[PDB]
RNA sequence: GGGGGGAUGUCCGGGUCGCCCUGGGCACCUCUCCCGGCAGCCUUCGCGGGCAGCCGUAGUCCCGGUUCAUACGUCGCCGC
């Protein structure tokens, strides 16, 4: 997701999605924005998900 | 151009002068017509022109404008005199900006040539035979063959030796080859910087490219490993032809400009290096 | 005029199969050899997934579709061949054209032949072998014995005979020692050698009269994927010997033609190729394949026998299973029908000179029909009629309201196997009827509940069913040809009324001037179809009209006595110059007593009739064809209908919307170009270079130009016998246009079918050709 | 408290102001989805005008088709819409009036 | 469809079916009609069928 | 976007009462120049300059509703 920040491709990879997905994604970023350590990228993507 | 003025061939010089901004001429010179300043006058065409190159002799030469392509062929065999040096020219818009060609000659006479038309929009346009058909008022339907591989501007395309492949190279920094005698294509893909410019070796061996961060490489074919390698300063330069794909309107066209400066450093335990 | 758009009309989309053409290339004769070949038919056969084998006409780029002869449910059309005979002579020098002779098979172990003169199918030939998937007619050097082979999956080169109007199982050329191999393609380099595909890698080559092997060609594995076996999806032979073969790893092979090894292979697709096509004169190779890409190739110049790819591009959105070629009376196309059901017409000689064009995957009868006073509107497919009812109007809406302002009312499902060609519906939608090709059946619907009428008399299926707008006449065409009648009793009672319908009283049809050598030529009796059946707005005069450009009217004898005849007039309507593509009254009466007859043919000949006097109105004595106004003359798509409106008629194609004040007069694409049977010239974006110049004077003051080539009497009378008109291209798929009620106002329901990747099949993607 | 009122009062705001250019440009015809109703959607999503530029291989800019404008504005359809076509339309002066089922 | 055959045990008595199909087409084999769609996707697979949906 | 006008439709004091107008609210078409972009053609080596410019919005005869993706050299098991 680092890589995907980078490069700049982060919305074309949420952007795809089906429904099931949508809520794998949604639940790895509930699960991983309490690690600090990651907490940008989290929001970022919880950003281009809500978006 | 070594060509053979009544039995001694000599150096003639094909430059291509401007006479307004959108238009130019082409005027060739000997040596001893460069002394006295005149020039033999060959052709004067109107649409933007960059660049002039011709065949193995003085035959057929081949001048390029943005959107067009001038073939001219040498009106009298053997070239008996210096006053008779005429080129009858045919111009025929190509379907792209064209940002360079090459041509190889079909060959001790000049049958065909074959014109290999990189053009800025991403294309290799491969127009076969070229003599053949503009030799025949009418003629008949051309149709160049079409290569896509590079997404941006292709800076360099060269034919290959024998001529069995089309080697070219682009922004992508990956050098192409097209198979050309089946359909398919093998690649070098992953140099430094953008091949900006290609030759091959009087020989079939060798390529040497002038790749874009300021280096040349002379590489061996099908070893792939540069056997000649030279680099220089690589730092931020104000180009003076512009760029390749600076021609048709990207989504961040690219400038020639220097924002900041150089970060450098001169290194102590060892003063004639430079960090840059 | 108010406008519904719908798009909630599912109407399936079905894949093309097989694309056949019925003469290959005709001869190439000069301008002052042109009568020579005018009455020579050509027509393009196209047959979908769903069994629906269709005919076309191209019409020298005018490309119209006039019959759709629709198979069954669980039936479908994997290939089509047409058998056309040389050109016979009689005694005196004319010429009979050859019979032309539709083939096809139905992913069965039988071979079908289609009669197209009764639009139904004529023979079925079977033998005890596996599942016939792919077969040819032998080509001409004998000349009466021509003979079918015909591939399969168990292996056997099963060969069937056709002569004098038979289809029978000959013989068994031979069979493959491995029981796993399956014959998938197959195409002939002369007349007695017949190359084949098959599923284990191999191309064989078979000899037809002693049935033996000459040579098996192979190929190696895939090296992209996994399932080693190569398939070789298509195979086709050039003039001069050679044969081009495209296979399962999208390459297409160059094969010698006298040694039978292989001479190139050029890697043009990722996806497998599936189906080639080769110019007559063998100068152009095209390609498609599963990657929805279309290659085309020319030979390499010096070397001979080595071909290069010129250039590809992606046509269509989903896989080109089926193309053919065709190149004669000016016209080089190559048709490609694919899986998103939309036929695509390539120029040949001109490729990369000249746009393509798609023509409309939906059918050429706008396929929906309406009851205005009852406004339900009405659309039929495979086995079912699905009606909507819209409960109010729209200037009540002048969006929470909208979802229940349609309503999906009834669906009715027909019984059998057979499916359904046409329908109609009474005025107030009490009555309706739909035609299979097996039965013709009649619904009495009440505001729903739904009972059958019960037919009699009938059992052989029509083609065109029109109900009288008093509900008293049900006018069918049996056996497409042959127009039938039949009055319905209604008998009112303490229940409601019901419906009795009488036994069908047969009209006669008037016995044209047509000779006898074109009689027997061409396709035979195919053009005497009906395709137009139209009543009047009071039914006192009916019309129907077929597709030769006939036009047969009869009136009403009264007195129950009433009973048609013929229209003393009748003989002087006159035969179109083409198909007849909209025939109808116009529901304004006149002042005389009596009709006019709005035809519009499939060459924009916008005409009236006044039927009775037997002669053109003074409106179409005043306004010609020169006259129509240029969108209406350059449209390129064929006029699907009209929708009256007092002084207005409201005009319908593929893409586009007309109106014309029929009571005043009237007063970008080239008319003088000459270009191939697709589409206009190119203009800004092409390979072909466009303006050539020479260049004597080097000075370059004096340029050349290298073109690149291989009623002045009448109309005063006319005038001395003494706008508003509007078109538009926003409504883009339109399947059907029609009136509802609740220069008059009127609203309308306009249904599109824009085709979307939930209605097309699914891609197929391994892990290394994924799209981007 | 201001915090939250900040975030929800910002984005209420920018979707006004982007609704009442959609709705600005649909009075005028262009023919956008907008919502009807006094309550927000659900999505906070306005439907911008079809740009007059397009992004070609490989990164280049060329003009919009109106060709392919009109392809973009048949998928901007719904299922079910009245098209009003008036007299002034006809004579060539005005624009229609579309009202569409809301999706 | 066609009747189903009666056994007594030893013979099979079975009416004859060809009323299937008149005039109209021979109903396609379903058997012949998958394998040449597995023929065509040999180990590759669907890409992802529709929008937001279940 | 503004500066402004001609014209569409409208209520509140209204007016001899009609053409509408002034005072308030205004939404649209059209004209006008500056704002952001795009191209051509002359000038100069370039820098810049000059000339007559189109676009900032809507639906097409068919049709760019396209073309475009980054290799080989060698695989497996276990350990630190």
């Amino acid at each position: 997701l680092t890589a995907l920040r980078h490069r700049s491709a982060l919305r074309e990879a949420l952007q795809g999605r089906d429904e099931l997905s949508v809520i794998n994604i949604l639940r790895w970023a509930g699960k991983y924005v309490a690690d600090p350590r990651y907490r940008s990228i989290c929001v970022d993507v919880a950003f281009h998900l809500i978006d | 151009d070594a060509i053979e003025v009544a039995g001694k061939v000599d150096d003639v010089l094909l430059t291509l002068n401007r006479l307004t901004k959108s238009s130019a001429q082409i005027i060739a010179y000997n040596s001893k017509m460069l002394a006295t300043k005149t020039g033999k006058l060959l052709h004067t065409y109107d649409e933007s022109p960059q660049s002039l190159r011709s065949v193995a002799g003085g035959r057929a030469i081949v001048a390029a404008a943005k959107e067009a392509l001038h073939i001219g062929i040498l009106k009298t065999k053997k070239l008996a005199s210096w006053e008779e040096l005429a080129y009858r020219f045919v111009s025929f818009d190509v379907p792209d900006i064209i940002s360079t060609f090459d041509i190889r000659p079909i060959i001790a006479e000049l049958q065909d040539i074959d014109v290999a038309v990189g053009g800025a929009r991403g294309a290799i346009y491969v127009y076969s035979n070229l003599l053949a058909h503009l030799h025949t008022l009418r003629v008949g339907t051309i149709q160049p063959r079409k290569y896509h591989w590079h997404r941006r501007a292709v800076h360099s395309v060269k034919w290959s030796g024998d001529g069995n492949y089309l080697i070219s190279g682009g922004y992508e920094t990956v050098l192409v080859l097209w198979q050309l005698d089946t359909g398919r294509v093998d690649f070098l893909p992953h140099l430094s910087a953008a091949i900006e410019n290609i030759v091959v070796s009087p020989k079939g061996s060798a390529y040497a490219l002038h790749l874009d961060d300021n280096s040349a490489m002379v590489l061996s074919t099908a070893e792939m490993k540069p056997s000649m390698y030279v680099s220089g300063i690589q730092s931020l330069v104000l180009g003076d032809r512009p760029s390749k794909d600076a021609l048709v309107r990207r989504v961040w066209r690219p400038i020639d400009e220097i924002a900041s400066p150089l970060v450098a450093t001169i290194s102590p335990q060892n003063p004639s290096h430079m960090f840059l | 005029m108010d406008i519904h758009r719908c798009r909630f009309v599912r109407y399936p989309a079905s894949a093309i199969n097989a694309v056949a053409f019925t003469h290959s290339a005709l001869p190439v004769v000069s301008s002052s050899k042109k009568y020579l070949q005018k009455n020579i038919q050509v027509r393009l056969a196209i047959g979908r997934a769903n069994g629906d084998i269709e005919i076309w006409n191209p019409l020298n780029g005018g490309w119209y579709q006039e019959v759709i002869i629709p198979g069954g449910k669980d039936r479908s059309v994997d290939g089509l061949v047409w058998v056309t005979d040389p050109d016979e002579e009689m005694a005196d020098g004319k010429i009979i054209h050859g019979k032309s002779r539709l083939f096809s098979i139905g992913y069965t172990t039988t071979i079908t032949e289609w009669d197209l003169e009764k639009a139904r199918a004529k023979k079925h030939a079977s033998g005890q072998h596996g599942e016939i998937w792919c077969f040819g007619v032998q080509p001409l050097p004998a000349a009466q014995n021509r003979k079918l082979v015909a591939g399969t999956v168990d292996g056997n080169l099963v060969l069937y005979s056709i002569e004098d109007g038979d289809l029978k199982f000959q013989k068994t050329l031979t069979r493959t020692p491995s029981k796993k191999t399956k014959f998938v393609s197959i195409a002939f380099q002369s007349h007695n050698i017949v190359i084949v595909g098959c599923s284990n890698s191999t191309i064989c080559a078979y000899d037809v009269r002693t049935g033996t092997m000459l040579r098996q060609m192979t190929l190696g594995t895939d090296l992209t994927g996994g399932s080693k076996n190569i398939i070789v999806w298509a195979v086709k032979c050039l003039p001069n010997g050679d044969i081009v073969s495209g296979d399962s790893t999208g390459q297409v092979c160059i094969w010698d033609g006298k040694t039978y090894t292989q001479a190139q292979r050029i890697q043009s697709h990722t996806q497998d190729v599936l189906c080639l096509s080769v110019s007559a004169d063998g100068s152009k190779i095209i390609s498609g394949g599963m990657d929805r890409r279309t290659a085309v190739y020319e030979p390499m110049a010096g070397q001979s026998g080595r071909w290069s790819k010129v250039f590809h591009r992606r046509y269509h959105q989903h896989d080109v299973k089926a193309m053919a070629s065709f190149e004669g009376k000016g016209m080089s196309v190559v048709v490609s029908g694919g899986s998103d059901a939309s036929p695509i017409v390539l120029p040949l000689r001109a490729l990369g000179k000249e746009f393509h064009r798609t023509l409309p995957h939906l059918p050429q009868h706008p396929t929906v029909l309406s009851a205005p006073k009852a406004r339900y509107i009405l659309s039929w497919w495979e086995n079912e009629i699905r009606i909507w009812h819209l409960l109010n109007s729209a200037q009540q809406f002048l969006p929470l309201n909208l979802r229940k302002n349609r309503k999906f009312l009834a669906q009715v499902l027909i019984k059998g196997a057979s499916h359904i060609t046409s329908a109609s519906i009474s005025e107030d939608g009490t009555l309706l009827a739909a035609s299979t090709p097996t039965d013709v059946k009649v619904f009495h619907l009440d505001p729903l509940y739904i009972k059958k009428v019960n037919m009699t008399g009938t059992g052989l299926g029509a083609t065109r069913v029109q109900i009288s707008p008093d509900k008293r006449w049900i006018c069918w065409a049996e056996e497409g040809s042959k127009v039938m009648i039949s009055r319905v009793h209604a008998t009112e009672s303490a229940d409601g009324i019901s419906y009795t319908v009488s036994v069908p009283h047969k009209l006669h049809r008037l016995r044209r001037q047509i000779p006898k050598h074109i009689l027997l030529g061409g396709l035979g009796s195919y053009d005497r179809n009906v395709s137009q059946i139209a009543f009047s707005a009071d039914s006192r005069m009916l019309s129907v009209a077929d597709l030769a450009g006939y036009i047969d009217t009869w009136v009403l004898r009264g007195p129950a006595g009433e009973r048609w005849a013929r229209n003393p007039k009748a003989a002087m309507i006159p035969k179109l110059s083409a198909a007849p593509v909209v025939l109808s009254f116009s529901p304004t009466p006149r002042d005389d007593g009596d009709y006019d007859l709005l035809v519009v043919t499939t060459l924009k000949q916008l005409l009236i009739f006044n039927p009775l006097r037997g002669m053109l109105s003074e409106w179409s004595r005043r306004n010609t064809y020169p006259k129509l106004p240029e969108p209406f003359r350059d449209t390129r798509d064929q006029v699907k209908g009209i929708v009256w409106q007092g002084q207005r008629a409201w005009f319908y194609g593929v893409a586009s919307l007309f109106m014309f004040d029929l009571s005043q007069d009237f007063s970008k694409r080239k008319r003088g170009a000459h270009e191939s049977g697709a589409g206009s010239k190119i203009e800004k974006h092409s390979l072909v270079p466009q303006r050539i110049r020479a260049a004597s004077a080097p000075d370059g003051t004096k340029w050349e130009d290298i073109e690149m080539v291989d009623g002045s009497e009448l109309q005063r009378l006319r005038e001395e016998n003494r706008a508003k008109w509007w078109h538009t291209y926003q409504f883009r798929p339109i399947m059907g246009i029609v009136p509802i009620e609740g220069i008059p106002p009127l609203e309308v329901a306009l249904i599109e079918r824009p085709l979307s990747e939930d209605d097309l099949p699914e891609r197929y993607f391994a892990e290394g050709e994924w799209e981007r | 408290e201001a915090v939250r009122l900040k975030g929800v009062i910002a984005e209420a705001a920018n979707y006004a102001k982007r609704a009442r250019r959609a709705l600005a440009d649909s009075a005028k015809g262009k023919a956008m989805t907008v919502h009807m109703s006094a309550e927000l959607p659900l999505g906070l999503k306005t439907d911008n005008k079809i740009s007059t530029e397009r992004v070609r291989s490989g990164g280049e800019i060329v003009a919009r088709s109106s060709r392919q404008i009109g392809h973009f504005i048949s998928k901007r359809r719904g299922i079910y819409s009245i098209h009003r076509i008036s007299e002034e339309m006809l004579l060539g002066a005005a624009g229609p009036t579309v009202v569409q089922e809301a999706r | 469809k066609n009747p189903k055959d009666k056994r007594v045990g030893s013979t099979a008595y079975r009416v004859v079916s060809n009323g299937g199909d008149p005039r109209l087409a021979p109903k396609a084999k379903k058997q012949s009609l998958n394998l040449k769609q597995a023929l065509l996707r040999r180990d590759r697979v669907a890409k992802p069928r529709g929008g937001f949906f279940v």
